């Protein structure tokens, strides 16, 4: 999701 | 990892902030540029998983004691493990919203205010600007802060759980309850889960607090009238869910289509060559056409509604912004622009924090599935071990009448055994009567009903299924014991380990993967052998096993080696008890006849009646190539100016704003009193309503440019796609079968299975969002150039340091990937090894040293993931610093100039500034996301021009003849065929005839050309010399399908389509159904079709495994006949069914010409002629019955 791909983009694995 | 501290805990809380030690580290990155296993550092003491696992498992046993083993929740457990660390985080979080939500609120309202009083006053806005960015700096360090402390606690506690499950599944009792899939599954990504969950949960706790100060703040600067503008996010985030859900249903209705899609592609592709020769292939291309349209469709949809769900902040803070304001003025309230671009700038905020949050909701419910899944995973029972000691030392084994029931059925009933020291025991009997069970319960798997078992000193246990552990030759046979070599030579010249020795060139190291299955049991017995028990039981050791091999090895080993210490044999053989010292018969869980062998034939019980049974980076060409498969640069231009428009017009919505705020009264006189004089009032201007008007076409302008935009975007992306398939599937079915000789069919099915879908599903996504937010981020900076160009020229350098930080971010995440994928491989080998044989580890108690090693591939793999995060978060601080640097100075570039602007546009440009923030990472991390899809693609450009073209189907030599072949007769001269470039000739100087209506057989060694003429009839691979005359027509002089149309072959394996009866005999439907009645009633097929209700619709699976193989063969038989040709071939077609279906071949073809491809000589015997090939050429040629009649005919030969 578009949201979901938001918070993980931050410092997270994609 | 080699190092004596983590940098952790020698560092500050000023090294915390800035990660000096990962700078440190990615400078060096930078001057070398490659990483390896040296270069980092090991775990810390603090998040050793040895510890961890003891504060877990004694959390746990106390849960237990307390509540238990009923009502257990781990939720709790884990919350006492995790408390004091999720309490700081949810304080500094909070700590973070308070700072950003005060911060720029309060801020922007008292430089509005002082910007929009007359006085000049510099001693304040410095003030103002020095707070601003104190917040803004604040903020940052402090949410740095909590994501370092969430990294911290969500390593420890993954790692916590990853070690306590290995331990619980390692004491398992039963291993086939449960799939192994799933419970290597549970080792493999739960621990993915466990991070998500606590770092983006202790996220989670921000969202509703600063959205409720948000409303607060609204209401009280506005009035009654705030909740208008605070009511739009309740009443779209249910759109967005809805969307999400949506956008779900369709991906699941889109994997089933790609599903049947790719099935269809390894079917047709599986037989590419049956197709070759038979010019089927506009059918199977029409049918992947019409599959890919479908999912082509099904991707429409999803797309739109993707398309739709992707941007919407921007425009849920500008709808807001428009319903606000539109009722407000409406209603004869006043404003000025301070408040409405606090209102804006607020609404920002919010939309910041429910961007992040719904995702954290969903790793809440996944962590909650996995957490539930890991307390079904806790609550079996445990293997025990029977540690009661016999009465003495002599007596190895005891146990006295216990009866057992295996769990899932009383089996073992009555039974007394006593086996001493130094005696070999034989097991006889049958396959269910007991032998499994009883050696099973003997290994401890089975609990204790009645009476008591002894079991003294170590056990020894050699696998039915001789489990191979993942390593080298050496490795296994020591299984942690030191090396020897007299005794290691011994064991091994005693298993007859010499030829494996010797066939395999590195055989004494080379890696075994998780071979012959007798390898496979001789080295499971040297390895016990080697490993020198007390107890050494044994079952079946010689049952795949060669018999004198296996003789050979059991006298040279058990009647040598184990004749001092107590040996329990099990076999399916009985001619090996002859000289075991004691045989026991096991007959339906309960002993019936038992002592010596010769007392065992003596009493003549049914041993005896059993006994005598057996004796009777990728460069611009890749872009460019996309980009004109696109469509070309029309295309390009057309998306790039929707995107401009959509942002231009949200632009023009804001500037409308602007303009309205700054129209104020337009110089009209108005009574205030009992005097006139001109007001700078909002509601005193007659045209209201016109900008009214144009508000409402602004929101209009959104919704439309935004829909349009995205389902442009998305016919286009997709049209590429289809576009790139149908080029890649019109080549590859045109390309020669040296492809398919040479590679591999796996890489083929990978490349149409996995990389397509990755494309469709993947590229357009994460192309659409960088373009987003690039062309955002430069409308906005390019909106404050165009107030201010002092800002531009400030900001140049700052662009020039951001592509420096994005290059060196780039370069040092994708070592840490890099690395962590070379860490992560061997850790799931080792997980699939351990899993594998856990029977074998639990009988040789050899569990501490597993669990060991799997510590340390823990710690090993967890380093390089825990640094690429911590990474991560130093390049969005650093990107988050550039960005308050630049908020800072356009506060103090709108502050220097008071008095000169009116506040309306100061009001924007703030606006916009603080809109900037936190939209860097974003782009970095989506520039990464998109190289790599163009990499994939860039594999698949390479991979489809790289093929090559075949002779075309139609050529200027025409049709031969209407009615050719006229008659059957063939001419051979000088035949010259070789299977490649290099390659030994196949056929060298072979030339006969063959007349019509004559049967011709072919028999041969193996590799002496048998199959070679197949392919040279068929034109399928060059002649490289003489020529081939079929009615005195060459055949290179006949286009591809106009002989391809008059030949038809059976092969050795029937090839059966999926789909229906109609499609797998003539897909075409250019013959009647009379004629096709007719042909199965020749076949002999209608009475086991007619009593089908779906006689010409029964459906055919892959390879068509429903129907006998006597049906298959008729079927395909049938397949050949009605084609009507007159040339065919068999190949090796091959009781009663196989007399039928060569009764039925005799009397099919009796007018045609045959030629036969038979490796056996009785089918083929009183044939009219029988060809020999010796190595590629022809020494005899009569008929067969004066070369049976002559001793020195090589026909002769292999008859006898």
């Amino acid at each position: 999701d578009a949201l979901e791909t938001a918070a993980r983009a931050e410092g997270l694995s994609l | 990892t080699s190092k004596h501290q983590h940098p952790v805990d020698n560092a500050g809380l000023f090294s915390c902030m800035t990660f000096s030690w990962l700078s440190s580290l990615a400078r060096v990155a930078h001057k070398k540029g490659e990483l390896s296993m040296e270069d980092v550092w090991s775990l810390s003491k603090h998040e050793s998983s040895d510890v961890n696992c003891r504060r877990l498992e004694r959390l746990w046993q106390e849960e237990l004691n307390e509540v238990g083993p009923d009502a257990a929740s781990l939720r709790r457990v884990v919350w006492i493990f995790c408390r004091t660390r999720l309490i700081l985080s949810i304080v500094c979080l909070m700590i973070t919203q308070l700072a950003g939500f005060s911060g720029p609120a309060f801020m922007v309202k008292h430089l509005l205010e002082y910007t929009q009083a007359t006085e000049s006053n510099l001693q304040y806005s410095l003030l103002l600007v020095l707070g601003l960015l104190l917040t803004e700096i604040v903020r940052s360090w402090s949410l740095a802060l909590t994501w370092a402390l969430n990294y911290r606690t969500g390593v420890r506690l993954r790692g916590a759980i990853l070690t306590m499950a290995f331990k619980k599944i390692l004491k398992l009792k039963n291993i086939k309850e449960k799939s192994l899939g799933e419970l290597i599954n549970i080792c493999s990504n739960d621990g993915q889960r466990m991070f998500e969950a606590a770092a983006v949960g202790s996220l989670l706790a921000g969202g509703p607090v600063v959205a409720i100060l948000g409303m607060i703040y609204n209401v009280i600067i506005l009035g009654p009238t705030g909740f208008l503008g605070s009511a739009v996010f309740i009443l779209f985030y249910p759109a967005m869910m809805f969307a999400s859900r949506l956008t779900a249903y369709f991906r699941r209705k889109c994997v089933a289509a790609t599903d049947e899609r790719v099935q269809k592609m390894n079917e047709v592709l599986t037989y590419i060559k049956f197709i070759k020769m038979y010019a089927w292939v506009k059918a199977f291309s029409q049918s992947v056409q019409k599959i890919r349209e479908e999912e082509r469709r099904i991707l429409e949809k999803a797309g739109y509604f993707q398309s739709i769900t992707v941007g919407v902040a921007p425009i849920v803070v500008v709808i807001a912004s428009v319903v606000t304001f539109s009722v407000h003025m409406t209603l004869g309230f006043d404003l000025t622009a301070a408040q409405a671009f606090t209102v804006v700038t607020v609404f920002n905020s919010m939309t910041f924090a429910l961007k992040v949050t719904p995702f954290s909701v969903k790793s809440l419910s996944e962590a909650s599935v996995a957490v539930d899944r890991f307390k079904s995973l806790f609550l079996m029972e445990e293997v025990h071990m029977i540690k009661n000691k016999p009465a003495s030392p002599h007596i190895k084994i005891e146990m006295k009448n216990a009866t057992l029931a295996w769990d899932s059925q009383r089996t073992l009933h009555s039974i007394d055994l006593e086996i001493q020291e130094g005696k070999l025991v034989g097991i006889c009997g049958s396959v269910g009567s007991g032998k499994t069970s009883l050696i099973s319960a003997i290994l401890g798997q089975m609990t204790l009903l009645e009476g008591s078992i002894a079991i003294s000193g170590t056990f020894a246990y050699v696998a039915q299924q001789a489990w191979i552990l993942n390593a080298t030759l050496r490795d296994n046979i020591l299984f942690g014991k030191e090396y020897d070599e007299e005794r290691y030579n011994s064991v091994l010249n005693s298993c007859c380990l010499r030829p494996d020795l010797a066939i395999l060139p590195s055989s004494d190291l080379t890696e075994i993967g998780e071979l012959s299955g007798g390898q496979r049991q001789r080295i499971s017995l040297a390895r016990a052998l080697y490993s020198d028990r007390s107890i050494y039981i044994l079952d079946d050791p010689l049952s795949a096993l060669d018999a004198h091999v296996g003789n050979h090895i059991f006298n040279s080993a058990i009647r040598k080696h184990l004749k001092s210490k107590t040996v329990l044999f099990v076999t399916h053989q009985l001619q090996y008890l002859v000289d075991c010292d004691e045989v026991i018969f096991m007959k339906e869980g309960c002993i019936t006849e038992r002592g010596t062998h010769e007392e065992l034939m003596n009493l003549n019980g049914d041993y005896a009646t059993i006994f005598n049974n057996l004796l009777l980076s990728v460069p611009w060409s890749v872009y460019g190539v996309y980009i004109q498969a696109a469509g070309g640069p029309l295309a390009f231009l057309v998306i790039m100016a929707l995107f401009m428009l959509n942002v231009g017009s949200t632009a023009f919505s804001t500037w409308w704003l602007s303009y309205w705020i700054k129209q104020g009264s337009g110089n009209t006189t108005v009574t205030r009193g009992n005097e006139t004089s001109v007001s700078d009032s909002m509601k005193d201007n007659p045209h209201m309503q016109y900008y009214a008007s144009i508000y409402a076409l602004s929101m209009a302008v959104m919704l439309i440019l935004k829909a349009i935009r995205g389902v442009v975007f998305v016919k286009g992306t997709l049209r590429a796609s289809s576009r790139l398939h149908d080029e890649l599937f019109r080549r590859i079915l045109r390309s020669p079968m040296k492809f398919f000789d040479t590679t591999p069919t796996g890489r083929i099915l990978n490349r149409f299975s996995k990389d397509m879908d990755e494309v469709d599903v993947r590229l357009p996504f994460q192309a659409e969002m960088f373009i987003q937010n690039v062309i955002l981020v430069f409308f906005c900076v390019g909106m404050i150039a165009g107030v201010f160009p002092w800002f531009l020229v400030a900001v140049g350098p700052l662009v020039i340091l951001f592509s420096v930080l994005h290059i060196v971010s780039r370069v040092l995440i994708r070592e840490l990937k890099r690395l962590d994928n070379i860490t992560q491989s061997p850790f799931l080998s080792h997980i699939t090894s351990s899993i594998q044989g856990l029977a074998t580890i639990h009988a040789y108690n050899k569990g501490q040293e597993f669990l060991h090693r799997y510590q340390e591939l823990l710690d090993d793999n967890q380093a390089p993931f825990f640094l690429f995060t911590c990474a991560m978060r130093w390049l969005a601080v650093r990107l988050d610093l550039i960005s308050i640097a630049l908020i800072t100075t356009t506060g103090l570039m709108i502050v220097l100039m008071h008095g000169q602007i009116p506040p309306a546009y100061a009001g924007l440009a703030i606006s916009y500034a603080v809109q900037l923030t936190g939209l860097f990472q974003f782009t970095v991390r989506l520039a990464s996301e998109t190289e790599a899809r163009f990499t994939s693609v860039e594999r698949i450009n390479h991979y489809i021009k790289t093929l090559s073209l075949e002779a075309p189907a139609r050529i200027k030599n025409k049709a031969p003849s209407p009615d050719w072949p006229q008659e059957g007769e063939v001419t051979f001269e000088n035949a010259e065929m070789r299977y490649r470039e290099n390659l030994p000739l196949v056929l060298k100087k072979v030339s006969f005839t063959i007349k019509p209506k004559e049967k011709i057989g072919i028999v041969g060694r193996t590799g002496s050309g048998k199959s070679s003429l197949g392919m040279a009839l068929f034109r399928l691979v060059e002649l490289s010399g003489g020529c081939i005359k079929i009615d005195g027509v060459r055949i290179s002089d006949i286009g591809l399908a106009d002989l391809r149309s008059k030949l038809s072959i059976i092969p050795q394996e029937p090839v059966l389509f999926s789909g229906t009866v109609r499609s797998n005999l003539d897909p075409f439907n250019q013959y009647t159904e009379d004629q096709i009645w007719d042909a199965l009633e020749r076949t002999h097929m209608k009475e086991c079709i007619a009593q089908l209700p779906l006689k010409l619709e029964s459906e055919v699976m892959e390879n068509g495994d429903n129907f006998s193989v006597g049906e298959r063969q008729l079927l395909c038989i049938a397949r050949a006949l009605l084609r009507h040709c007159k040339i065919l071939i068999l190949d090796e077609a091959t009781t009663e069914t196989d007399l039928l279906i060569q009764e039925t071949i005799r009397e099919a073809f009796a007018d045609c010409t045959m030629l036969t491809i038979a490796h056996r000589l009785h089918t083929v015997l009183g044939s009219d002629r029988i060809m020999v090939l010796a190595q590629g050429q022809v020494v005899e040629f009569d008929t067969p019955s004066v070369l049976l009649s002559n001793d020195s005919s090589r026909f002769y030969a292999m008859f006898a």
